[PDB]
């Protein structure tokens, strides 16, 4: 699920104009479109760290898993953070990265997000070790821990299956949950279309960037597109009836784009509530709603970050 | 009084080993806040560690009628 | 129940106390609002744009030019003024959109948390869901969710189920527990510690394949029944 894109900014002289001064003279008579673009601009990049906030920070306490990780034949080792790498992260978030991927500042710009990818890769660590070590009990109050198999037994009695099921299968089913675990590594490895969303709402982006970079190279019925030989070749009663065609033009264009922004920052905030919806309701807490956190009938999940977004495993 | 993060260039705030909750958001993690100006880390929060066991429960006692609002 | 109404008296008030005191609680409200306001006056605010032309006031053109280049000038005027209302008809629409929204979600709310309880975590308040009231509000509806909370946790020391004579007993709804030397089944979210019984309890199958089994015996009630 995709939570937040990119926070994006404009320079409105610098692509309006270019390097020339006068033209920002010529400029400042047709209005205040900056104060809008500027205003509907930040109001975007500020919603994008909210739906980040809303997604994510659900919970005022770090929890820390226990020195020890044997749960009674369950195998954590797959998702629980990696002292061993510098980043500190799981090996399926490694995979994440890895499997998600010019500099042209002509007034466009990127904002950094607010929370780094330590910080999220720190909330998806306490929520893991939260709904390991005390089962659903930390999402509604003070986090009392349950051993693991006791919590599968409720889980199971929580599902219509007696807790004797559990308790006199508990080896095949840890072995099963392995299995599981592994085989979910590997068709993630393998798979190239796995990850098609995040990459699509990048190249999204991306490519109505390029778009919005090119389009300023259209002589838009003028003489000529570059502005400079205009003012240095005619009398200026009509280079400003040229530039005047020029800036509209391009006025246009940047309009255009802006309103493309705001539709497609408004699709990525209903993903974004849905994902907060998804992680409040299977994570912190077993679902009844069919298919809603996986087909089948829903016994956990688990959360993890990735470039834009997040995974669950259901 | 001149920082570098990764935003940009701050002038006019120092910075402060501490960590407290982000109240004006800068980027990448920094905030700034008054107290003369400050920037700082921002704290995720409390850090809690849970006695787990393979054989002990807890079990609560009391309970609270909690009020919350929603608009 | 005396307690439970003390408390939630308590809560009430102390709700009425944070809402007559905190400025910022009612920020959702206060943005469409001034969102709106602003539009509205950026509306205005570009009517007095000259959008390239010599003069801003039409009739000045009219009165100051002849009709060849007055009808370039109007021209590029009606252009100018009709793209900023197309813009901000656009940003109506959208806004529309996601008050839409936010208005769907808000009907499924009070059809949901008031009109009945609902199981669904945090969709209702933080905490077990009890029950809610709605209030009215300028453009707006404020939920008062009362809830749950647990607290006041003690320890204890469990086990999955109980050895006796062969078999293996465990919990119909409840859980075991010990203090130390005695043995109970207490119910999941309060500690109401009983003692264990034939009637609390299931048998399936022998002590020899569940792991972290304990010995202890289990009372039966029909035993003493039986003796006199
Ligand atoms: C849990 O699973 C992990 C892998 O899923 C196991 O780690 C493997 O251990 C063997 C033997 O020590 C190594 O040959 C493999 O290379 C390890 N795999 C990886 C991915 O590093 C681990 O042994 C399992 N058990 C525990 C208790 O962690
Ligand atoms: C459960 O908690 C409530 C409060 O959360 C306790 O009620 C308080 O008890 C103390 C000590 O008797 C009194 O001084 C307070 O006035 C009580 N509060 C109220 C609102 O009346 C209650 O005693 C606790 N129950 C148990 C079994 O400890
Ligand atoms: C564990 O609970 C049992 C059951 O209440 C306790 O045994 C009884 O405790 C009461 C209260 O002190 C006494 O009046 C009874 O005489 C006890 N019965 C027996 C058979 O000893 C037991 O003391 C508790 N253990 C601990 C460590 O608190
Ligand atoms: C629970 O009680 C049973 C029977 O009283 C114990 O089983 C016996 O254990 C001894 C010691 O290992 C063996 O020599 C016997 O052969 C066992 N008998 C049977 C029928 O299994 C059992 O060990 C006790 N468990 C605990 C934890 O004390
Ligand atoms: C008791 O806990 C330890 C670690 O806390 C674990 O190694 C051991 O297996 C547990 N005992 C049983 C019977 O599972």
């Amino acid at each position: 699920l995709p939570v937040s894109m990119t926070k994006t900014s404009v320079d409105c002289t610098m692509y309006i104009c270019g390097d020339s001064t006068e033209c920002s003279n010529l400029l400042l008579q047709y209005g205040s479109f900056c104060t809008q673009l500027k205003r509907a601009l930040t109001g975007i990049a500020v919603e994008q760290d909210k739906n980040t906030q809303e997604v994510f920070a659900q919970v005022k306490q770090i929890y820390k898993t226990p020195p020890i990780k044997y749960f009674g034949g369950f195998n954590f080792s797959q998702i629980l953070p990696d002292p061993s790498k510098p980043s500190k992260r799981s090996p399926i978030e490694d995979l994440l990265f890895n499997k998600v991927t010019a500099q042209k500042f002509k007034g466009l710009t990127v904002l950094p997000p607010l929370l780094t990818d330590e910080m999220i890769a720190q909330y998806t660590s306490a929520l893991l070790a939260g709904t390991i070590t005390s089962g659903w009990t930390f999402g509604a109050g003070p986090a009392l821990q349950i051993p693991f198999p006791m919590q599968m037994a409720y889980r199971f009695n929580g599902i219509g299956v007696t807790q004797n099921v559990l308790y006199e299968n508990q080896k095949l089913i840890a072995n099963q949950f392995n299995s599981a675990i592994g085989k979910i590594q590997d068709s993630l490895s393998s798979t190239p279309s796995a990850l098609g969303k995040l990459q699509d709402v990048v190249n999204h982006n991306a490519q109505a960037l390029n778009t919005l970079v090119k389009q300023l190279s259209s002589k838009f019925g003028a003489i000529s597109s570059v502005l400079n030989d205009i003012f240095s070749r005619l009398d200026p009663p009509e280079a400003e009836v040229q530039i005047d065609r020029l800036i509209t033009g391009r006025l246009q264009s940047l309009q255009t784009y802006v309103t493309q922004q705001l539709i497609r920052a408004a699709e990525i905030r209903a993903s974004a509530n849905l994902a907060a919806t998804k992680m409040s309701e299977c994570v912190l807490g077993q679902s009844k709603r069919v298919d809603f956190c996986g087909k089948g009938y829903h016994l956990m999940s688990f959360p993890q970050s990735a470039p834009h977004g997040v995974v669950f495993l259901h | 009084n001149v920082f570098q993060t990764r935003a940009g260039c701050l002038i006019g705030a120092e910075y402060v080993n501490n960590s407290y909750e982000c109240d004006i958001p800068i980027g990448a993690g920094i905030c700034a806040s008054y107290q003369s100006i400050i920037a700082y880390t921002m704290s995720l929060g409390a850090e809690n560690s849970v006695a787990y066991s393979n054989n002990s429960i807890a079990i609560p006692t009391n309970f609270t009628i909690s009020v919350t609002t929603e608009i | 129940q005396k307690l439970i109404a003390n408390q939630f008296n308590s809560a009430i008030g102390k709700i009425q106390d944070s809402l007559s005191s905190t400025p910022s609680a009612l920020g959702k409200l206060q943005d469409v609002v001034n969102h709106n306001a602003q539009a509205l006056n950026t509306l205005v605010k570009q009517l007095s744009s000259k959008f390239g032309a010599i003069s801003s006031v039409l009739n000045d053109i009219f009165s100051r030019l002849d009709p060849p280049e007055a009808e370039v000038q109007i021209d590029r005027l009606i252009t100018g003024r009709l793209q900023s209302l197309q813009t901000y008809v656009t940003q109506q629409l959208i806004r529309a959109a996601e008050i839409r929204a936010s208005a769907n979600l808000a009907a499924t709310k009070m059809s949901e948390c008031v009109l009945g309880q609902s199981k669904r975590v945090d969709f209702c308040g933080k905490g077990y869901h009890l029950m809610s009231f709605p209030q009215s509000a300028p453009h707006g509806v404020v939920f008062l969710h009362v809830t749950y909370v647990p607290a006041q946790e003690k320890n204890f020391t469990t086990a999955p189920a109980i050895c006796h004579d062969g078999k293996a007993h465990f919990p119909r709804e409840g859980v075991f527990v010990s203090n130390g030397t005695h043995w109970f089944v207490t119910q999941r979210n309060f500690y109401e510690p009983q003692i264990i019984t034939t009637d609390n309890t299931f048998v399936s199958g022998n002590c020899d394949v569940v792991i972290g089994i304990v010995n202890n015996t289990v009372y039966d009630p029909l035993q003493p029944e039986l003796d006199s």
